[PDB]
RNA sequence: GCUUUACUGCAGGCUGUCGCUGAG
RNA sequence: AUACAGGGUGACAACCCCGUACUCGAGACCAGUACGACGUGCGGUAGUGCCAGAGUAGCGGGGGUUGGAUAUCCCUCGCGA
RNA sequence: GCACGGAGGCGAAGAACCAUGGAUUUCCGAAUGAGAAUCUCUAACAAUUGCUUCGCGCAAUGAGGAACCCCGAGAACUGAAACAUCUCAGUAUCGGGAGGAACAGAAAACGCAAUGUGAUGUCGUUAGUAACCGCGAGUGAACGCGAUACAGCCCAAACC
């Protein structure tokens, strides 16, 4: 969603792993929200992070980085 | 003492467990043979024409 | 003229006599020694394998074998049997020993296919065979015109299947006509009375 | 007895099948858990 | 490639391990060592570990109690998540 | 299932012969 | 209506919807085949006993197998062009 | 998604869905560094082979698949109104092995004996014929012919 594919193929390699790292941040995190049964979520996003995160995986391999 | 019920209170031995290559519960740990699909005993699957009716 | 090599032949049409009987005598010796395939630089009967294809070039191979002489290894029936197949001495395999010798050594070379084999004698309790086997895998082979149809598929594990020289002439296959009512095409397609 | 760690990563799986079909499947589905266990009346395998 | 840490295990004896005595409380990868829980600890909140107990549970996920060190106060690093 | 000088066979043992097997 | 096969749709539907006839497109198999082309070179006369696959052909002892009977195929022991 | 909930989210930056191709693809598993009931211990083609730069450097094998196929091992109940040869049957079942099909296959053939046919499967027929057989019960082809499809070649040696 908020994140699309060309952002991610314009992102240069030390981005895009910066971005990994920030997105696996928010996770984490969410999933530390959840575990605390916290209630101020929003269900999209926690499936949209995982998706995000396999797109810029997805694309780091294909440009070689 | 009857072969019966008294002497299945005696049974407390493991042999059977569930087994690495096919999943049944027919790893004999003792053996360690799988009765169910031969590992242990062969690379090749455990296998009988007898498992099924002749013309099928 | 005369081939050398019609010369190795002619000698072994009577291995019992002259040179070659002292040679098997003295070299039985060695081999009673050795293991049960034990492959060979250079064939024992040039002519023999030259003429079943051998080749000196890269992805032959000769091994010799030996097997123990006999009928048939067998254990009496444990269960009830009419007289008729109660028999144990005097049956025999159906297989001949030179096929059980092709069998061995391509085992032994899992990777090769058997080409051919022959004979090399025998003493009261054992016989030997040599067997040429073909590397499919190796480029020499595979761009050999004699050789390279032994690199296809269905050529592989060959000796299992019967398809060799001496598997055919086990199955009967030699007569193109009278006599072959059961071999031909296949043992088992005629129900296996052959 | 004593449970190596796959034993126990086994048993734990056990134990969280065995568990109620969720409220809301009943309503998706306008109306079971039929591998419902039980470690008494039950026996597990391995 | 999988990560150490999975989740802070939060829970009432969680809390009183964070209030006195200064743990905190993971479930974490059950391939982990207790030194790979350490270090992964210390980069994600930077803080130093002091030491680190584990347990194979019975959920089928590796529970870790992590001591931070009297430097660091627990109470404070868990309330930002 | 069991027995035996029931019928018929089969292992096994003994024995001869051929091959292994050569020189005077 | 070159479409009256079948199904769906709150009841018996060619004409309400999917389809169906007609026409058209793509993939797979046929097949790396057929055809075509490159190279190679078929064949005939005369002379020459130069070459042409051995435990083989064949025989005997013992077995199995076969419709194979004297006349099946195979194994085994021995002999052997 | 099945799945007719709640909440929330994605989609005109053209999502869902479909086709083709690609990415990711834990552990055990032929399972191959060693061991182990799916885990563990300290760099690995384990094992058997071929080639070999003689170094696992380059390669092969292993296991699976509904049956079909090829090569081996091979019963008994049963029939004969008993039963031993015979039958059931080269069946059931077992060992090994290949393929998309297998196997067979260009005559030391046939022998409607001929001034004739012309690789091999298979189908129809030849025929329950010839042949076998306590000549009992039973077992049982082939050549040929009509079809299907067609296709013929390569070595060893001589001489180099
Ligand atoms: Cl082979
Ligand atoms: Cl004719
Ligand atoms: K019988
Ligand atoms: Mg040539
Ligand atoms: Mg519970
Ligand atoms: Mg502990
Ligand atoms: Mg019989
Ligand atoms: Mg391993
Ligand atoms: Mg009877
Ligand atoms: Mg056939
Ligand atoms: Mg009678
Ligand atoms: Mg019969
Ligand atoms: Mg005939
Ligand atoms: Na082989
Ligand atoms: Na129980
Ligand atoms: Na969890
Ligand atoms: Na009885
Ligand atoms: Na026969
Ligand atoms: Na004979
Ligand atoms: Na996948
Ligand atoms: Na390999
Ligand atoms: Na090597
Ligand atoms: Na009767
Ligand atoms: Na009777
Ligand atoms: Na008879
Ligand atoms: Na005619
Ligand atoms: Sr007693
Ligand atoms: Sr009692
Ligand atoms: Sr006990
Ligand atoms: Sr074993
Ligand atoms: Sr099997
Ligand atoms: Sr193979
Ligand atoms: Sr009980
Ligand atoms: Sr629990
Ligand atoms: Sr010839
Ligand atoms: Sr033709």
């Amino acid at each position: 969603t908020v994140l699309h594919v060309q952002e991610i193929r314009d992102m240069t390699p030390a981005e895009r792993e910066a971005e990994l790292d920030d997105l696996k941040t928010e996770l984490l995190n969410a999933r530390a929200v959840q575990a605390a049964g916290g209630a101020p979520e929003n269900p999209g996003r926690i499936k949209e992070l995982r998706k995000a995160i396999a797109r810029i995986k997805t694309i780091q391999g294909e440009e070689g980085d | 003492t009857g072969a019966g019920t008294p002497s299945q209170g005696k049974k407390n031995t493991t042999t059977h467990t569930k087994c690495r290559r096919c999943g049944e519960k027919s790893y004999h740990t003792k053996k360690k043979v799988c009765s169910s699909c031969g590992f242990g005993k062969s690379a090749k699957r455990r296998d009988y024409e007898w498992q099924s009716k002749a013309g099928e | 003229a005369r081939s050398a090599y019609s010369y190795i032949r002619d000698a072994w049409e009577n291995p019992g006599d002259g040179q070659l009987a002292e040679l098997q005598w003295q070299r039985q010796q060695e081999w009673r020694n050795e293991g049960a395939v034990e492959r060979i630089e250079r064939p024992t009967r040039l002519d023999k394998a030259r003429s079943q294809g051998y080749k000196a070039k890269q992805g032959v191979i000769v091994a010799r074998v030996s097997v123990r002489k006999g009928s048939a290894r067998k254990r009496r029936h444990k269960a009830g049997r009419r007289s008729k197949r109660q028999g144990v001495t005097r049956i025999t395999r159906r297989k001949d020993i030179q096929r059980v010798a092709e069998e061995r050594a391509s085992r032994t070379f899992p990777n090769l296919r058997v080409l051919n084999s022959y004979s090399v004698g025998q003493d009261g309790r054992q016989k030997w065979h040599e067997v040429i086997l073909i590397d499919p895998n190796h480029p020499a082979i595979q761009n050999d015109d004699d050789l390279s149809w032994i690199c296809a598929d269905d050529q592989a594990d060959r000796v299992f299947r019967g398809l060799t020289g001496a598997g055919r002439r086990n199955r009967g296959l030699s007569g193109k006509g009278k006599g072959s009512e059961k071999t031909r095409p296949s043992l088992r397609s005629n129900g296996g009375k052959a | 007895g004593k449970k190596s760690k796959a034993t126990k990563k086994r048993l734990a799986k056990l134990d969280n099948q065995n568990s109620r079909v969720p409220a809301w499947v009943m309503l998706k589905t306008d109306r079971r858990n039929h591998k419902r266990r039980h470690w008494r009346r039950n026996d597990t395998d391995e | 490639s999988w990560d150490v840490i999975k989740h802070p295990h939060v829970t009432e004896k969680a809390m009183n391990d964070m209030d006195f005595q200064n743990k905190l409380q993971f479930a974490v990868d059950d391939r982990a060592s207790k030194g790979e829980v350490a270090d992964a600890v210390e980069e994600q909140y930077d803080v130093t570990v002091e030491q680190v107990n584990t347990q194979n549970t019975m959920d089928g996920e590796k529970k870790a109690v992590v001591r931070l060190s009297e430097d660091d106060d627990a109470q404070e690093v868990a309330s930002r998540i």
